[PDB]
């Protein structure tokens, strides 16, 4: 996240890290069982860690929960990120206290101008991950916006948020992370040209499209 | 392999993308291993 703040601790309770080694990607808690992140954030071995604030510093209220199942979307395209969602079903199901929290769904797609919150541990500039929890209140923006600065490379499964005088936006490890507006995940943390450049907004993939998906997969699995 | 890597312009937002190949010779029939949106995969050549 670049230029944002560095959010209260424990204050994204539905926010996760993706771990293997190190934090990887962001993830949304969205049961107690189920993470949806970025399909490009795939690994064949993940540790999902709840509860964090600093990544770097055990704080007691951590859960480290291994992956048992990862499954992304079947159209998923790696060459243009369409459809870049991915649902990892945890080894046993994380405990729900105030400090770990599921997010909704959403509802409806967010209208053009819907404040969001963005989180996540990614870079804060070049490089490199903070240790806290860095957080970004940005409006969704107009298809009509996210196509002029993405030409030819916008699909239905995009929406962009941000500013495009530029200066704020997610950056390097905050993929897959969550976009929460009026108190539902919007947008996962999916791509951009660089990170908070001028009529370069991040690109996120749109939730709302993928809700029947997420029901249907958790259904079958 | 002949041919040119496609010209990209986003980048998933992951700071050590995925490697899918390290070189052509990875890459079955006439694609060509190439850094695309994220990380290295074979891809069909451009002209
Ligand atoms: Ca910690």
């Amino acid at each position: 996240i670049v230029g944002g703040y560095t959010c209260a601790a424990n204050s994204i309770p539905y926010q996760v890290s993706l771990n293997s080694g190190s934090h990887f990607c962001g993830g949304s808690l969205i049961n107690s069982q189920w993470v949806v992140s970025a399909a490009h954030c795939y690994k064949s071995r993940i540790q999902v860690r709840l509860g964090e604030h600093n990544i770097d510093v055990l704080e007691g209220n951590e859960q480290f929960i291994n992956a048992a199942k990862i499954i992304t979307h079947p159209n998923f395209n790696g060459n243009t990120l369409d459809n870049d969602i991915m649902l990892i079903k945890l080894s046993s199901p994380a405990t729900l206290n105030s400090r770990v929290a599921t997010v909704s769904l959403p509802r409806s797609c967010a209208a053009a101008g819907t404040e969001c919150l963005i989180s996540g541990w990614g870079n804060t500039k070049g490089s490199s991950y903070p240790s806290l929890l860095q957080c970004l209140k940005a409006p969704v923006l107009s298809d009509s916006s996210c196509k002029s600065s993405y030409p030819g490379q916008i699909t239905g499964n995009m929406i962009c948020v941000g500013f495009l005088e530029g200066g704020k936006d997610s950056c390097q490890g905050d993929s897959g992370g969550p976009v929460v507006c009026n108190g539902q995940l919007q947008g996962i943390v999916s791509w951009g040209y660089g990170c908070a450049q001028k009529n370069k907004p991040g690109v996120y993939t749109k939730v709302c499209n993928y809700v029947n998906w997420i029901q249907q997969t958790i259904a079958a699995n | 392999k002949p041919g040119k890597c496609p010209v990209t312009y986003g980048q998933c937002l992951m700071l050590n993308p995925p490697n899918f190949c390290e070189m052509d010779g990875q890459c079955k029939r006439d694609l060509k291993c190439c850094m695309g949106m994220c990380g290295k995969s074979c891809v069909s050549p451009v002209k």
